[PDB]
């Protein structure tokens, strides 16, 4: 599996066998195996790749803001 | 029709029954727009679905909004004019 | 291993045979139907999973609609509006005689 999958199950195989399906929005993973997906921590948003976590945005009417 | 009667604004375009000619003119000019707009990109309903994960909302695209403008701005137009000629006076 | 409930998905233990795993939650836009599910199935284009991540249920419709706190408002305006055009122009039309009109 790539770097933003998971691990599956597939059913009467056994365990050297799988398939690879994507991390959820809010998760993410950066393993050349994974057998869960982390979850991302507070205050922290997972990429579009689920790659890595990044910050979130802080959203306000700024004095520097053009408007 | 509140146009044709205002002091001084008849009076031009007479010698140039005319109070419903000019009536007619003005909002034949409105009807051809709307009509030339229809024929070209008519508004029409659409569904979103972006903005909400549990509920979507029903709306109208209307369209360039270079049209609906185009409405509001002749309109504007003449209730400008109106508005000139009635304050000089 | 304890079998994993409706609205559950099967897991991964590493180094362990496929006879042992472990119960995750299924996330929002899925569900799960039925018991020892390898995964979560989506629910279709125009449908929502409920709290319980067990089955699909129908989004809501919202639009401005005539009862609704501001639609019962706004018609009022509109029917007094008529009303009071319509008096008016009963009234220069019973008064048609008079110098002013
Ligand atoms: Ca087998
Ligand atoms: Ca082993």
């Amino acid at each position: 599996c790539l770097a933003g999958t998971r691990k599956g199950i597939i059913e009467g195989e056994p365990t050297c066998c799988f398939e690879c399906v994507e991390c959820p929005d809010g998760e993410y993973s950066d393993e050349t195996d994974a057998s869960a997906c982390n979850k991302c921590p507070d205050d922290f948003w997972s990429n579009e790749n689920h790659t890595s976590c990044i910050a979130k945005e802080i959203e306000f009417l700024s004095w520097t803001e053009p408007f | 029709c509140i146009l044709v009667k205002t002091n001084r604004v008849l009076l031009v375009f007479e010698a140039k029954n005319l109070q419903f000619l000019l009536v007619f003119l003005c909002t034949f000019m409105q009807i051809v727009i709307c009509v030339i707009w229809l024929y070209t990109a008519p508004p029409s309903s659409y569904r979103n679905q972006e903005l909400e994960d549990e509920i979507i909302f029903i709306t109208c695209h209307e369209g360039s909004l270079m049209a609906l403008g185009f409405l509001i701005g002749y309109t504007c137009l003449l209730a400008a004019i109106c508005f000139f000629f009635a304050f000089k006076s | 291993s304890r079998d994993c409930l409706a609205g559950t998905r099967k897991g991964i233990i590493e180094g362990e045979p496929t006879c042992c795993f472990e119960c995750v939650e299924c996330p929002d836009g899925e569900y799960s139907d039925e018991t020892d599910a390898s995964a979560c199935n989506k629910c279709p284009d125009d449908f929502w999973s409920n709290e319980n991540h067990t089955s699909c249920i129908a989004k809501e419709i919202e639009f401005l609609s005539w009862t609704e706190p501001f639609g019962i408002a706004l018609t009022l305006f509109a029917v007094l509006g008529i009303f009071l055009t319509a008096f008016v122009l009963g009234v220069f039309i019973k008064f048609r005689n008079t110098p002013i009109v």
